RNA sequence: GAGACCGAUAGCGCACAAGUAGAGUGAUCGAAAGAUGAAAAGCACUUUGAAAAGAGGGUUAAAUAGCACGUGAAAUUGUUGA
RNA sequence: UGAAGCCAGAGGAAACUCUGGUGGAGGCUCGCAGCGGUUCUGACGUGCAAAUCGAUCGUCAAAUCUGAGCAUGGGGGCGAA
RNA sequence: CGUGAGCCCGGGUCGAACGGCCUCUAGUGCAGAUCUUGGUGGUAGUAGCAAAUACUUCAAUGAGAACUUGAAGGACCGAAGUGGGGAAAGGUUCCAUGUGAACAGCGGUUGGACAUGGGUUAGUCGAUCCUAAGCCAUAGGGAAGUUCCGUUUCAAAGGGGCAGUGCCCCGUGUGGCGAAAGGGAAGCCGGUUAACAUUCCGGCACCUGGAUGUGGGUUUUGCGCGGCAACGCAACUGAACGCGGAGACGACGGCGGGGGCCCCGGGCAGAGUUCUCUUUUCUUCUUAACGGUCUAUCACCCUGAAAACAGUUUGUCUGGAGAUAGGGUUUAAUGGCCGGAAGAGCCCGACACUUCUGUCGGGUCCGGUGCGCUCUCGACGUCCCUUGAAAAUCCGCGGGAGGGAAUAAUUCUCACGCCAGGUCGUACUCAUAACCGCAGCAGGUCUCCAAGGUGAACAGCCUCUGGUUGAUAGAACAAUGUAGAUAAGGGAAGUCGGCAAAAUAGAUCCGUAACUUCGGGAAAAGGAUUGGCUCUAAGGGUUGGACAACCAACUUAGAACUGGUACGGACAGGGGGAAUCUGACUGUCUAAUUAAAACAUAGCAU
RNA sequence: AUUAACGAGAUUCCCACUGUCCCUAUCUACUAUCUAGCGAAACCACAGCCAAGGGAACGGGCUUGGCAGAAUCAGCGGGGAA
RNA sequence: AAACUUUCAACAACGGAUCUCUUGGUUCUGGCAUCGAUGAAGAACGCAGCGAAAUGCGAUAGGUAAUGUGAAUUGCAGAAUUCAGUGAAUCAUCGAAUCUUUGAACGCACAUUGCGCUCGCCAGUAUUCUGGCGAGCAUGCCUGUUCGAGCGUCAUUU
């Protein structure tokens, strides 16, 4: 809602941080396995359960 | 079976009194030394309604004796009593209509209410609209006076028992018929969760003593025993005698 | 009616976030977690669920102390400093 | 055309602290006015009447008004109405004068 | 420190960003997922296409190893032949 | 639709009885929204839907409907049953 | 090769280990267990993508256009909306720029998708403060214990003054949490962004708290005057303690006042139509918080003393406990006027301009009506065996403690002047796509604002402001369907059964039975009328003395004329009667097969 | 036992009314139908023409006969003890 | 005859079996005893040149000090003065520190970044008001200190 409750809003901000693609230049260090972000969450598919 | 519905009465949280527009309570003043030689004089502000109750209430002021403050204090009022009377009550107080005597003060065949049976508990018996307490004799030896109760019993009690003169207002409130479920509904619905109320012969065997059969009807006598096993009793509980009067 | 229609008047959000687990199991009108169990000091665990015990036990976090603690006692809770440090 | 109009608070219930009156603005729109609920006169705190020259405000309002403004310049001031303190004076004087007469009848 | 143990549907649920992603109001429930090549040398350049890509051409011992990557069975499918 | 109360007029010896208004009572009545769910045993019945859709229907000033906060917890609760 | 389980060889692919023989060892041999896990078929390019009326033309973009965009036309929602806001819930879905794949069950250049950036500004809005139902500490008491009860008790419980301690005064009693819908200090208008606004900008205010100066007021027998009174004035001392008020309260009914909307005239401007007609059809003509000032129901005061009773409401109440009448005081503004404030906003016209969007001129008016709608206020009235929260907080009064000038003090409840107002929320959706239902699901989810016509009417139907034109499309028109319908003559012969459909239906007038608890039945049953046009009559207000003049909008009644005898012309809108069984009635339940005679109820009895 | 009023309660009859019926016919919209795009599921020992006989006493298969000619589209509800 | 249906082979598909491996598991054996009010385990939020997760860390934040090694890190420029360096590194060791909001969690609460009280310093005309900074204020129990209460009680004055 508009009522946030602070640490509520404070929930919000670190999940649309946490929602972003990787580094390209992670995908080139010599060993690395890393492909795409397989923790990505959007709003239409997963609930944040606050 | 499960619980039967009396039972559950007893936890409450659905079945506790419905008290939210019941003001203070409606009792005596404590006694006092003003009342036991002599008495003190209070003043009818105004007469209220006490939802749930049926007779009118009474608040009172009197004045302190010791502090320079006035004593607010709720009676239960008598059919006469008005605002702006004048209450006398203590042991040299008059024999009027709404003053509160000790019955060892006042003489056979009166008319008493909100009569106590141990000093100082401040109001026990006759506070029902049309009931009252009746004096019927005196025993000044050892100080004990023998009332007439609204049921009809007769009882001993102290002779420095308070009580008022005269009958409890709201008298034949009975004597109309309710003619709808909706008085009777709200009746009940400032008083507690007890309306309307399911007939156990109605019900199944898990619920009630009577429930069950292809037929309603009570398998065995309605008449238990003093003594039944709290679930046991859901009927005429030790009826002495049945039928009509 | 019980089923699609009962669901649309789902929206009043009966436990919500502990202080102390940082789960969605704080009742709101107990006020008491459901997972630890939180008004009160000892946190909530049972023996009859091995799986909830092993999510929730000491291995499972960062070990701000406890992981320094090891390397003190092998030298035997050393103080002081190396025998002639640069600087008092 | 319109002319419906919206709240502007976020309460959006018909509520008693809710109350609003439509105006219209120099900017030529229809709009609404959250209006506070309206004072009650002062009561006699003997018979219950209105009490005559003193303002019906809410109570934090009467703070903000000067002494004269709340208040009559009789006995019992913004408290009692003039009927009931002139009652006041008629109750005190014969009671006492009846208590003297009782006085000096016991004596004698 | 070891083994007459298991060897990626096995061995702990987890050989991997595993008590993770995800489900449930909640107590709790809970996966799947290893392997290019010795070395990225991970296909410059030309041409067709809007583009994805294709055809030449090049790297490599090998692309019958092209990141949908060691080998590549069967079920099932396409073309050719009988 | 029109209960008490109120106004005017008429009849009678009286008791009292009639007439016209006013008034606006009722767990009254027709009926829209809301609430419900009688029939078609209609549609659909690997559905729009793990119970919905259409017509028809019940109630509609109250024992009516309803939000939020709070209480009751499993041999326990709660139940116009 | 072997009877066989199997073994061996040749050919192709592949790139790092493996085999025979003798003993030892075992998680050692699969066709099934509605076996487990993973993968793949036929069915099959099949069922299907059919509720919510509906789209078409041109142009641009683009490789590509039914579902992108602009223009034009045609439509729908039709104010209890497909509109404008919010509460819960969601969490960046908001905005700009760009886009390969995947998603949008057809496409896609488009998007709530993907990628990169940006976006939420408060002393005045809300939380925060108070308490409600209730929850949890404390003192205590149980329990082996996790803990249970207890919320004022069988407790040595706390709160302030004066100069880190000293000295005083009171004490009945001594915690916290709990509402973004309850109570509550205080902000309005105009402008501004791609996205915020009672929050930014401009103007103009208000409240609280703290300091403190000037002016004014009071006082030289110390704490104001006026009025008969209701009370008034810019101030005009007031300690402990006590008293009172406000906060603070139901549902419904008619009536009166006010704001907004609707409606009708005239005037100034602009637009539409103009074969003909219409002095015509439509649109703008506005005034916030706040500071004053003058009025507005009740009520109260003074004079006076009423029957021939009077005053008086739609509604019958008031009056020797003082009415009518006359004169006054006062609570109540969302009322008039002034400031704010025309300098704003809006509407026209004339020129600038490369952009910056610039300048100038004119105007922004005056009336009426109403069982109109909505909100609100007020006085009455009805109902209750139903009487319809509390606390924080503020104010008044009683009381008279202390203090206070005659040369300066003093009320800092008067005016002005000074300083400050912390923390968090603030974007967006609020739903036939942003919530829940596995989903972009015909379901469900609280609330505010609510135009014109017809009409009794937030009935149905059509339109305006605003918003959509979204739901896979094109062509044919077989059977069988689903939905909507009509049928000659008969009229329930169909069927377990009039199931389904038809018929009746509004308003006015007439007429209305048995039975009855006398209240009903009853809209009983059953009849007649209804359009258009031209008239006539009745039902009012104001100012001047059964009159005259100037206004007013609806309702009812009567009569001619008229028509293919049609007229509640669509919409909307009771079928009825005679009985039997059962439950008295209103009400309730088996969410998702049973709504009933079952439950409940009032009454009776124990 | 009787009951006025009330009833989406059960029952019988009468009037009106009508496609319930004699006895069917016709019209409209959306499907079904054809096309472009998209595109499942249940089910499935193997399969899919009968008559009789016998048989676990009702066969698609066995025995004896009848017969029997690619590939298909729209309907249909006898059978597959579907 | 083609089409269609069925069978086989080559090639090409779908799928991930088989073979080989393995910074993992499992079981056994040996040694050790070390959490926390000096604030633990757990939780939340942050910190990198370019980071979402993992790992590490806490406003001194992919870390500082100290010691040892001795020339790196690496996906790109950035360190080339750090080349005698008096010293690189995502190194090892680790004895000094830092350690946000919480949590037994401790001023009262907390569904609030809410509401308080005491002391000191600084600024605003300020012992009282406002703002900033620092140090504090839980409960039970123990030893002692000091201030008290009770005709419980002793003696004296009186
Ligand atoms: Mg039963
Ligand atoms: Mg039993
Ligand atoms: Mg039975
Ligand atoms: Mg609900
Ligand atoms: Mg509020
Ligand atoms: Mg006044
Ligand atoms: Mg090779
Ligand atoms: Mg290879
Ligand atoms: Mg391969
Ligand atoms: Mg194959
Ligand atoms: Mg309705
Ligand atoms: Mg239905
Ligand atoms: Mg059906
Ligand atoms: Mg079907
Ligand atoms: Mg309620
Ligand atoms: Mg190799
Ligand atoms: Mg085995
Ligand atoms: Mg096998
Ligand atoms: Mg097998
Ligand atoms: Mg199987
Ligand atoms: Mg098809
Ligand atoms: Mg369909
Ligand atoms: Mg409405
Ligand atoms: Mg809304
Ligand atoms: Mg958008
Ligand atoms: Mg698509
Ligand atoms: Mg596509
Ligand atoms: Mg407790
Ligand atoms: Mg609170
Ligand atoms: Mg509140
Ligand atoms: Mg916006
Ligand atoms: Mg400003
Ligand atoms: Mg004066
Ligand atoms: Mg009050
Ligand atoms: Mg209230
Ligand atoms: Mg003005
Ligand atoms: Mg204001
Ligand atoms: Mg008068
Ligand atoms: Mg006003
Ligand atoms: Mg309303
Ligand atoms: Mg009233
Ligand atoms: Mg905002
Ligand atoms: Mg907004
Ligand atoms: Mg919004
Ligand atoms: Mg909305
Ligand atoms: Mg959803
Ligand atoms: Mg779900
Ligand atoms: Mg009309
Ligand atoms: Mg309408
Ligand atoms: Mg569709
Ligand atoms: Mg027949
Ligand atoms: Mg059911
Ligand atoms: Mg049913
Ligand atoms: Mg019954
Ligand atoms: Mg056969
Ligand atoms: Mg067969
Ligand atoms: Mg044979
Ligand atoms: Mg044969
Ligand atoms: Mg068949
Ligand atoms: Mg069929
Ligand atoms: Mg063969």
């Amino acid at each position: 809602p508009s009522h946030k409750t602070f640490r509520v809003k404070q929930k919000l901000a670190k999940a649309q941080k946490q929602n972003r693609p990787i580094p390209q230049w992670i995908r080139l260090r010599t060993g690395n396995t890393i492909r795409y972000n397989a923790k990505r969450r959007h709003w239409r598919k997963t609930r944040l359960g606050l | 079976g499960r619980v039967i519905r009396n039972q559950r009465k007893g936890r409450g949280s659905i079945f506790t009194a419905n008290t939210r527009l019941n003001k203070a309570p409606a009792k005596f003043r404590s006694l006092d030394y003003a009342e036991r030689h002599g008495y003190i004089r209070g003043v009818v502000k105004e007469i209220i309604h006490d939802p749930g109750r049926g007779a009118p209430l009474a608040r009172v002021v009197f004045n302190s004796p010791y502090k320079f403050k006035k004593q607010r204090e709720t009676f239960i009022a008598n059919e006469g009593m008005y605002t702006g009377q004048f209450i006398y009550a203590g042991k040299n107080a008059a024999l009027t209509v709404g003053n509160v005597l000790p019955l060892g003060s006042v003489p056979e065949g009166t008319v008493v209410s909100n009569v106590e049976e141990k000093v100082g508990d401040r109001g026990a018996i006759g506070r029902t609209s049309g009931n009252y307490v009746t004096v019927v004799g005196h025993n000044p030896e050892e100080g004990k006076t023998r009332i007439k109760l609204p049921s009809g019993a007769k009882k001993v009690v102290s002779s420095s028992a308070r009580g008022m003169i005269g009958i409890v207002a709201g008298g034949g409130r009975t004597d109309k018929p309710l003619l709808k479920a909706s008085r009777a509904k709200h009746k009940f619905a400032v008083k507690r969760n007890s309306w309307p109320k399911t007939r156990g012969v109605a019900m199944n065997p898990v619920d009630h003593p009577h429930g069950g059969g292809n037929h309603q009807h009570i398998g065995k006598a309605s008449t238990i025993s003093r003594y039944a096993a709290q679930g046991q009793k859901a009927g005429l509980i030790a009826a002495r005698r049945t039928g009509l009067l | 009616t019980k089923g699609t229609s009962s669901f649309g008047k789902r929206h009043t959000k009966t436990h919500g976030l502990c202080r102390r687990c940082g789960r969605r199991s704080l009742h709101n009108q107990k006020k008491v977690c459901a997972s630890c169990g939180y008004p009160a000091a000892k946190t909530r665990k049972y023996n009859w669920s091995e799986k909830a015990k092993r999510r929730k036990t000491t291995g499972t976090g960062r070990l701000r102390y406890l992981s320094t603690v090891s390397r003190k006692f092998k030298n035997g809770f050393q103080t002081g400093v190396p025998k002639g440090s640069k600087g008092p | 055309a319109s002319s419906r109009v919206t709240y502007r608070r976020r309460n959006p219930y018909n509520t008693t602290s809710n109350k609003t009156r439509i105006v219209k603005t120099p900017g030529g729109q229809l709009r609404v006015l959250h209006i506070k609920k309206r004072g009650t006169a002062p009561k006699c705190g003997d018979c219950g009447i209105k009490l005559p020259g003193v303002p019906a405000l809410r109570p934090r309002e009467y703070a903000q008004l000067s002494k004269p403004k709340k208040t009559v310049q009789r006995a019992y001031g913004g408290s009692r109405c003039g009927n009931c303190v002139r009652d006041r004076v008629v109750r005190a004087f014969l009671i006492e004068e009846q208590k003297i007469v009782k006085k000096v009848l016991k004596e004698q």
